[PDB]
RNA sequence: GAGUACGGUAGAGGGUGGUGGAAUUUCCUGUGUAGCGGUGAAAUGCGUAGAUAUAGGAAGGAACACCAGUGGCGAAGGCGACCACCUGGACUGAUACUGACACUGAGGUGCGAAAGCGUGGGGAGCAAACAGGAUUAGAUACCCUGGUAGUCCACGCCGUAAACGAUGUCGACUAGCCGUUGGGAUCGAUCUUAGUGGCGCAGCUAACGCGAUAAGUCGACCGCCUGGGGAGUACGGCCGCAAGGUUAAAACUCAAAUGAAUUGACGGGGGCCCGCACAAGCGGUGGAGCAUGUGGUUUAAUUCGAAGCAACGCGAAGA
């Protein structure tokens, strides 16, 4: 806004892992205030992850997080007759927003039978950098890198 | 203009130097002064209204 | 493919408002290695950038270590961008610059330029 | 008052020749290899028949960076490299000299930007006309790549410009302050003289504004105006090789056309500020089926009203 008035707030509450991040990760899988109902998949997501092998689960979630968050954003804008797109580093909270917002929206559209499943296949695969979302990341960099002309 | 690097020094006080010289020497200002043709009626219009400005920013002074 | 040694070159930077050439040559004016904004792989708006004419520099120094040059002394001419970006590109290409010298042609009255764009 | 003789100053004042340095273009040669040029983005165009770049050399033409300045000179138009020659005027100081020899000026005579015209040269750059590429609804334009008259020189014509300070020439008086150009006197300062600028008291003006470089106070002479169009046009005359110039009406038509300033509104003018206005996000409508209001069509009747935002689940919280 133009004031910039603006004041975070500090809901952040995680039951039984005591992790800060995953709070803000199911939030981000609510749909419709149902926060049981993403409780419910996000969980059942990670036992998935730590019955397939040894890793502690949470802890491939942040290896998945540090593997999907862009270092470079491509930002807009119009110089009178064309729209150029300058690079810009991204800020240290936009980037795991970023990250959870891809992870999630792509993990949406993969096609298992239930969303815990999906989930977890899309941590299982981002681990290591083989997911749609990782190569969406990999798109974002090389457009980014692709216009380092403007950059400043 | 020119300069020259001479008793070991940094690689970043020779270039500035050397567009410090360029600038007192005025290579670009001729450069744009020569981009088109001014008519010489442009041309006196200009310095009749620098010399207007000239002469109201030195009696401002008091 | 016959070999040649050269020490101490002469880069000539040739900026405009469009685009950068870059032109290593010994002392008698003859280039060994040549490079341009252009055929850096640019190609618009991107080519009248000071980005451009560094990588421009970039590439024609790689070229030029060759045969070796060891040293090089600047001209620059032009009113454009790259003109100071192609020579902290040359340094860091790893020569030892001597000199820089501004060689812009400047005519006295010379032939009448061309018509004012109305834009 | 107006002129003459005598030293002395400053100046892109004018004419005739000679010569310089920077830069562009073309041409010859060496190195060298895939681009160059241009644009808001491109494309036309130039390149592997070796371009652009870079170094050496030659030819030619035109304009004269810095100095450069509310600076200078000239009746005005106008005049910027350096040198020699021919030549006009202005400023300045002392002494002497003539003795009103003056001012203005209808006819008339002469000089007069640029474009244009005639004859003969020249040809680098720029560039009407013209060609191609874009842009666009179209684009006989702006923009890009080319490009001929012309721009240059000699002689002759043309005789017009927002040829402007939109202010005729000459002379005399009327508070001051601050710069600057050429030059004298007095003890850096003061005085004085001919220019060139910024403010400003009286006074003047419709107002803006002028204000010793008057648009103030006066005198001498000249040119011109008499509502807006038609029209600075037609016809006649005179000039011109032509383009055209100059002098210059009427019928008819309207009741206005105009100048300066004031309040608002507007601007693809400027500066500050704001709002789910953008930006960063989440969920939707437009597709399907149904409910409901409206338009249109139909009907004996489909009862009246609401119509951009600010009408259309609205009057109607019940056909
Ligand atoms: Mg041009
Ligand atoms: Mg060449
Ligand atoms: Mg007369
Ligand atoms: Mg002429
Ligand atoms: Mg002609
Ligand atoms: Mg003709
Ligand atoms: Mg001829
Ligand atoms: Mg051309
Ligand atoms: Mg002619
Ligand atoms: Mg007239
Ligand atoms: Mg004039
Ligand atoms: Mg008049
Ligand atoms: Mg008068
Ligand atoms: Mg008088
Ligand atoms: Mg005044
Ligand atoms: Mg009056
Ligand atoms: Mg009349
Ligand atoms: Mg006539
Ligand atoms: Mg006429
Ligand atoms: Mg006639
Ligand atoms: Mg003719
Ligand atoms: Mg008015
Ligand atoms: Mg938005
Ligand atoms: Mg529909
Ligand atoms: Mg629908
Ligand atoms: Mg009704
Ligand atoms: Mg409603």
């Amino acid at each position: 806004p133009r004031r910039r008035v603006a004041a975070k707030r500090e809901v952040l509450a995680d039951p039984k892992y005591g992790s800060q991040i995953l709070a803000k990760f199911m939030n981000h899988v609510m749909e419709s205030g149902k926060k049981a109902v993403a409780e419910r998949i996000v969980y059942g997501a990670l036992d998935k992850v730590k019955e397939r092998g040894k890793a502690d689960p949470l802890e491939t979630f942040e290896k998945a997080l540090d593997a999907i968050a862009p270092l470079v954003e491509v930002k807009s804008r119009r110089v009178g007759g064309a729209t150029y797109q300058v690079p810009v580093e991204v800020r240290p909270s936009r980037r795991n927003a970023l990250a959870m917002r891809w992870l999630v929206d792509f993990a949406r559209k993969r096609g298992e039978k239930s969303m815990a499943l999906r989930l977890a296949g899309e941590l299982l695969d981002a681990a290591e950098g083989k997911g749609a979302a990782v190569k969406k990341r990999e798109d974002v960099h090389r457009m980014a890198e692709a216009n380092k002309a403007f950059s400043h | 203009p020119a300069v020259k690097v001479k008793e070991n020094e940094p690689f970043d006080v020779a270039l500035r130097r050397f567009k410090r010289s360029c600038e007192k020497a005025g290579v670009l200002a001729e450069v744009r002064s020569r981009e088109f043709y001014e008519k010489p009626t442009a041309e006196r219009k200009r310095k009749a209204a620098a010399a207007v400005k000239r002469h109201a920013k030195k009696v401002q002074r008091e | 493919k016959v070999k040649k040694t050269v020490v101490d070159g002469i880069a000539h930077i040739h900026a405009s408002f469009n685009n950068t050439i870059v032109t290593i040559t010994d002392r008698q004016g003859n280039a060994l290695s040549w490079a341009t904004s252009g055929g850096s792989g640019f190609r618009g708006s991107r080519k009248s950038t000071p980005f451009a004419a560094q990588v421009a520099a970039e590439r024609a120094g790689q070229a030029a270590l060759e045969y070796g040059l060891k040293n090089l002394d600047v001209n620059v001419k032009g009113p454009g961008p790259g003109r100071e970006s192609a020579v902290r590109a040359l340094n860091a290409c790893g020569y030892k610059i001597a000199s820089i010298t501004d060689v812009t042609p400047i005519p006295h009255n010379g032939c009448r330029p061309p018509k004012k764009r109305r834009v």
